[PDB]
């Protein structure tokens, strides 16, 4: 391919890893295990306060 | 650091930032290298092949078995065998 | 190749006067290094920096556009570059953020609350952001907002930084005809010129030929949110598009910002932020303190004047004029939404945005309800 469409390319795999990677983690952010540790961390917290 | 050293006004020496880029990625702080390129430190200024090398050549971190495939490939190319102990890999 | 044939600029062709120092021109640039018309004789030709930034260093990589133009170019030209050359869109609100250039910390819960609300009020409705450009106190301020909403949120706020050309460091770095330049995001302390922030999207850099000196970019950037703004907006009901003007912190200056805003036609809402300090906290300090707008009696009256030449370090004639300037901005007190950190101050800078905005336009209720269908929000 040419350089023009070298740049395209590229830049459609920066943006796929950018989806990809923040896609992931906000999987992990709304799973259930996360969820109830980080409740589970906050409700101590909020215990001692 | 990100809390203290890092502080909004701090004053950095030119060229201190990037020895402690080499320093942190010599001891395997993958922490600090995030820390570091946020904070201003780009990969295109900083590496440079005498750096890379040595990089390639440290001895802090874990293990690895780069040795023993530096050995190997001397020892193919020059059919000698045993690296000498202060032997920097090109 | 457009940018070239229809935008200009301009470069310090003078008498090199040496004012104090023998270096130091007009134009404040070294003394050989040359090469208005009023002691600077500047010369027009076409411009020879415009093209991508590549943002080297500070974490995320991003692109940003950059075009050199010079401070006297007709607005129209400008926003048909940003329509055509740049494929933006025409945004359903603009907002205009303004605040102090020196470099200033806040309080992390309304740091936190001001950059969610600009990040929510930008994605949501679409709109522009207008800052000074340069990594200077609230547009820094901006910046941190906008890696934090690339840090967790996957849109692309259009954040348009106009910063004057000549104080932008590393100027010979940014020279090329449609060429993809890399930038530095380190700034060296013992430089009196900044930085241009790594988060934005696209750069106005106007250019008066002056270098390390301000005041090149303010009447461009006003004439072009009075274009903008002469605009009218897709529902076709008979607005345009709105404008507001976010103000924290900020300096005397500022306060004339505002008198500009207010008496206008149209009048443009101005929203403030609580807790920043200096010019912000003297316009809530008068905003709470007003009873029937400009009817203000003694006490709070000496209580102002004490509070400005205090925190703004001037002389009791300065601290005068700046309170009758104050005075001549709040006979316009129902114009301007103070936001208070904490309170019963919509506990949102999004809520008290598009509240101003819609009693700023003032208009009838198909007019906002069309407003509100653009910014796609049910709730407001």
């Amino acid at each position: 391919i040419t350089d023009d469409e070298l740049k395209k390319v590229h830049d459609f795999e920066e943006q796929c890893i950018e989806e990809y990677f923040r896609e992931k983690d906000d999987r992990f952010n709304s799973s259930n295990d996360e969820r109830i540790r980080v409740t589970s961390e906050r409700v101590e917290n909020m215990s001692m306060r | 650091a990100r809390s203290q050293i890092f502080i909004y006004g701090q004053q950095w020496p030119v060229g201190s930032l990037e020895q402690a880029m080499l320093d942190a990625l010599v001891l395997d702080r993958v922490d600090f290298v995030k820390l570091l390129i946020e904070n201003g430190v780009s990969m295109h200024r900083f590496l440079t092949i005498s750096r890379l090398e040595e990089l390639y050549n440290t001895r802090h971190g874990p293990s690895n078995t780069l040795y023993h495939l530096v050995r190997d490939v001397k020892k193919r190319e020059y059919p000698k065998g045993n690296l000498p102990p202060d032997y920097r890999i090109s | 190749s457009w940018i070239e044939r229809a935008f200009y600029k301009r470069e310090c062709v003078h008498i090199i006067p040496s004012t104090k120092d023998p270096h130091r021109c007009c134009c404040g640039r070294l003394i050989g290094q040359h090469v208005w018309s009023i002691s600077k004789h500047t010369q027009l030709s076409p411009t020879d920096a415009f093209g991508t930034i590549e943002f080297q260093g500070g974490g995320h990589s991003n692109k940003a556009m950059y075009v050199r133009v010079s401070f006297d170019t007709k607005p129209d030209l400008l926003l048909h570059l940003m329509t055509k050359e740049w494929q933006l869109e025409l945004p359903k609100l603009l907002i205009s953020v303004h605040g102090g250039l020196q470099n200033f910390e806040l309080q992390p819960k309304l740091k936190q609350v001001f950059g969610k609300g600009l990040i929510k009020a930008a994605m949501t409705t679409g709109a522009w952001i207008f800052t000074g450009g340069v990594n200077t106190g609230v547009i820094r301020h901006v910046g941190d907002a906008l890696k934090d909403h690339a840090s967790k949120s996957r849109g692309k706020i259009c954040t348009i930084g106009i910063a004057p050309w000549g104080i932008v460091e590393n100027q010979e770095d940014l020279i090329g005809r449609d060429v993809v330049r890399p930038y530095q995001t380190m700034s060296n302390p013992m430089s009196k010129l900044t930085v241009l922030n790594s988060m934005h999207s696209h750069f106005i850099l106007a250019d008066n030929g002056t270098t390390g000196k301000y005041g090149a970019e303010v009447k461009l950037r006003r004439q072009l949110e009075k274009h903008i703004s002469l605009q009218k907006i897709n529902t076709r009901i008979g607005q345009g598009v709105p404008v507001v003007a976010l103000i924290v912190e900020g300096g005397p200056n500022v306060i004339s910002i505002v008198l500009e805003y207010l008496r206008d036609t149209p009048p443009v809402p101005v929203v403030v932020c609580d807790g920043s300090g200096r010019a912000s906290d003297i316009l809530a300090f008068g905003h709470k303190y007003s009873e029937e707008g400009g009817l203000i009696n003694e006490s709070l009256r000496d209580q102002l004047l004490v509070t400005i030449q205090k925190t703004f370090t001037y002389t009791r004639t300065q601290a005068q004029h700046l309170f009758i300037i104050l005075m001549e901005c709040m006979k316009k007190k129902e114009l301007i939404t103070v936001f208070r950190m904490g309170s019963e101050g919509h506990q949102d800078i999004d809520l008290a945005i598009l509240t101003a905005l819609l009693k700023g336009a003032n208009a009838s209720a198909p007019d906002q309800l069309s407003l509100a269908l653009a910014w796609n929000r049910v709730d407001i």
